[PDB]
RNA sequence: ACGGAAGGGCACCACCAGGAGUGGAGCCUGCGGCUUAAUUUGACCAACACGGGGAAACUCACCAGGUCCAGACACAAUAAGGAUUGACAGAUUGAGAGCUCUUUCUUGAUUUUGUGGGUGGUGGUGCAUGGCCGUUCUUAGUUGGUGGAGUGAUUUGUCUGCUUAAUUGCGAUAACGAACGAGACCUUAACCUACUAAAUAGGGUUGCUGGCACUUGCCGGUUGACUCUUCUUAGAGGGACUAUCGGUUUCAAGCCGAUGGAAGUUUGAGGCAAUAACAGGUCUGUGAUGCCCUUAGACGUUCUGGGCCGCACGCGCGCUACACUGACGGAGCCAGCGAGUACAACCUUGGCCGAGAGGUCUGGGUAAUCUUGUGAAACUCCGUCGUGCUGGGGAUAGAGCAUUGUAAUUAUUGCUCUUCAACGAGGAAUUCCUAGUAAGCGCAAGUCAUCAGCUUGCGUUGAUUACGUCCCUGCCCUUUGUACACACC
């Protein structure tokens, strides 16, 4: 007998954008399947990293400089739903790639 | 590049420490009773267990599997 | 390598146990590990095994990848003498 | 060699104490975010590790 | 290819008008030279704050030395009356190293010593190679299918003109129809009262309170309720395509102006970026690698110490100043990119201390939560100084107190006090630049135990002068000439 609220929340993370789009939708539309209140898909902002390197492995010549990075997003959901519905929800279409993080929050 | 040249020693030659093999070494360990009974010599190292021996350096004997900690003179 | 001939029975009845090694480059290090050695002679050893022509090394960022071959097996056993029947852990087949 | 003086010489910190988990080599590492490989193995391995040219 | 030959165009690594500088001074950093035992090396527009090269250990390559095998495999040799390992104390050693030895004890077939062989080597060889990137070359160039012209080297196709930043097109055409490059594309910065939403972001109403007024008021505080998404986020998206109009154009590619808009320079900046090439460079990045050398008193590996930091000397990036628009005291108080502790010990709030650096007690933060709203300088206001190497300038010297480090001496670094150098805006020359740009000013990140004078990104105060030409230095296309082709060196 869980039936109580937990107040649970939904992190997630991804490289990419696209994948972590379809997650979000997922979550959201399979919530109000089982009609469910919510947060919410909040965006966050994009943490992109950049670190810098010489391009040329040696260290010769005109002085060049490249940039990689990434950018990911979190896209926190919070969920005023009860236990075992939001387990399995989360537990089903998990494309790979797109880390995902279940917490209580009790 | 670089250029090297022939390396010349400030010493004359390092021998190896080769090992002191000893003809029948055991027979001064045990000694018989007459055909009989068998005897140590010096002393026995007790910590090790039966049958360890002590090195005997001068008025003191030494061990050698446990070698640091038991060194007990008489 | 002066390996100790009973840490020699350790490492071969570990490779035993699962059959795939790792033994990171480190050299230097006080411990081998799950194996309770120096690393040094672990490596000197399986490195032996692989030139007498039981164990296929495969390098991959400084980490001795070392897989075991059937005469690896052979070998391994009758240094052990364990009974003939029994096999490492890796061919224990599961489907999938 | 004997032990307490071969190899003694602490490594917790400085140029040497970090390797490439590449080839190991001390010059140019890359210690942000714990990547611990080199400028030019990273530049390599960095389009299949997720880094991208994008500005 | 070249021409101090012609024509057509371009480029602030060219100039013009200018702006800021360097070269003058001090200091840092890097080379050269010298010295040294080593002051390790590779570089010579495209070497010199580059090898992320801010090396006190490691770093490492050098120097004095001291250690060990990390010689796998097979054979042979010896071999359990011992192949052989290790070891207290002492001499020896810098070492509490059984390095070596004195004695002996310990260990046992793994080793030891010859053989072939093998492993490692920031050893030589980037004029043996890969890969990588630099440069030719940021320009607009580059081939191939047939077809024509030449016997052919080859050419046309790729071009008379005009247009563009562009081989970009309009076009003309023994040339036709296609490919790479450019563009297209990707990211970013611009505009969204349009949608989706949001306690890890903001508001508004209202609670509950604090003040100051008295009147409804204002400034506040509050992880109490309601409510919303312009403000901050991120998704689908929209928006620009020179849109419209007016000039100019064998009236066509297009160019100029005005207006509307946010944006009219390809909207801004970049990211990728062709054929051919270079004896450009990196074996010093790799367990990328050929060959050569070495492979046990070792060019392997590791430990201690020194060095790469020294000094009559030249040169380059640099930092701070020569003062008044300044210096110094007070008073205000504005940012953005970042980054941040875990199998280890980071960001550090807040509180007690110390003048300081710094210390301590506690708290959050694995991160739109906390550091942090990084309350940053420059700047704004008010004061002292008032032309004098002066309170400018802070190098050079001592004395102390701190923190990092196993180790601060050849001063690591910060603070306290004192000493106060040269320097009067710097020769011939030379460097960078057209709008949020130069410059000034900082901030964050990388290098990190500790350090920057560096670099990479960010924001802030934010301009003068063009808006053009081949005069200098080059580049592109065509024509022409040559006794040049390892090509005017
Ligand atoms: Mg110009
Ligand atoms: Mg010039
Ligand atoms: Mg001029
Ligand atoms: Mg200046
Ligand atoms: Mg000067
Ligand atoms: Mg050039
Ligand atoms: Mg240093
Ligand atoms: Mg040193
Ligand atoms: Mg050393
Ligand atoms: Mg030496
Ligand atoms: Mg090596
Ligand atoms: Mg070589
Ligand atoms: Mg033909
Ligand atoms: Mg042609
Ligand atoms: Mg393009
Ligand atoms: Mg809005
Ligand atoms: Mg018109
Ligand atoms: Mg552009
Ligand atoms: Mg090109
Ligand atoms: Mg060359
Ligand atoms: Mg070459
Ligand atoms: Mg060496
Ligand atoms: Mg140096
Ligand atoms: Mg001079
Ligand atoms: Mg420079
Ligand atoms: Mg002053
Ligand atoms: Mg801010
Ligand atoms: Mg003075
Ligand atoms: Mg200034
Ligand atoms: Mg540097
Ligand atoms: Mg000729
Ligand atoms: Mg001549
Ligand atoms: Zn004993």
């Amino acid at each position: 007998q869980e039936v109580v609220i937990h107040k649970i929340r939904i992190n997630l993370t991804s490289t990419k954008v696209k994948q972590l789009e379809n997650v979000s939708a997922n979550i959201i539309k399979n919530a109000e399947t089982f009609k469910l209140v919510k947060k919410g898909p909040v965006r966050l902002p994009t943490k992109v990293l950049k670190i810098s390197t010489r391009k040329t492995p040696n260290g010769e010549g005109s002085k060049t400089w490249d940039t990689y990075e990434m950018r990911i997003h979190k896209r926190y959901i919070d969920l005023e739903a009860p236990a075992h519905i939001v387990k399995r929800i989360t537990q089903i279409t998990i494309e790979p790639g797109v880390d995902v993080e279940v917490i209580i929050a009790a | 590049g670089k250029k090297r040249k022939k390396k010349v020693y400030t010493t004359p030659k390092k021998i190896r420490h080769k090992h002191k093999k000893v003809k029948l070494a055991v027979l001064n360990y045990y000694k018989v009773d007459d055909e009989g009974k068998v005897a140590k010599l010096r002393k026995e190292c007790p910590n090790c267990g039966p049958g360890i021996f002590l090195a005997n350096h001068g008025d003191r004997f030494y061990c050698g599997k446990c070698h640091s900690t038991f060194a007990t003179q008489k | 390598m002066l390996i100790p001939k009973e840490d020699r029975k350790k490492i071969y009845q570990h490779l035993f146990q699962e059959g795939v090694l790792v033994a990171k480059k480190d050299f230097n290090q006080p411990k081998h590990e799950e194996i309770d050695t120096k690393n040094l002679f672990v490596i000197k050893a399986l490195q032996s095994l692989t030139s007498k022509g039981f164990v296929k090394t495969q390098f991959s960022w400084q980490y001795y990848y070392y897989t075991l071959t059937e005469e690896g097996v052979v070998y391994l056993r009758e240094y052990l003498n364990l009974p003939e029947h029994i096999f490492p852990a890796t061919y224990l087949a599961g489907q999938s | 060699a004997h032990e307490n003086v071969w190899y003694s010489h602490p490594r917790k910190f400085g140029k040497g104490s970090r390797q490439c988990r590449i080839s190991g080599s001390h010059s140019g590492l890359i210690r942000k975010y714990g990547l611990n490989i080199d400028r030019q193995s990273f530049r390599e391995k960095a389009n299949d590790i997720g880094f991208y040219k994008y500005r």
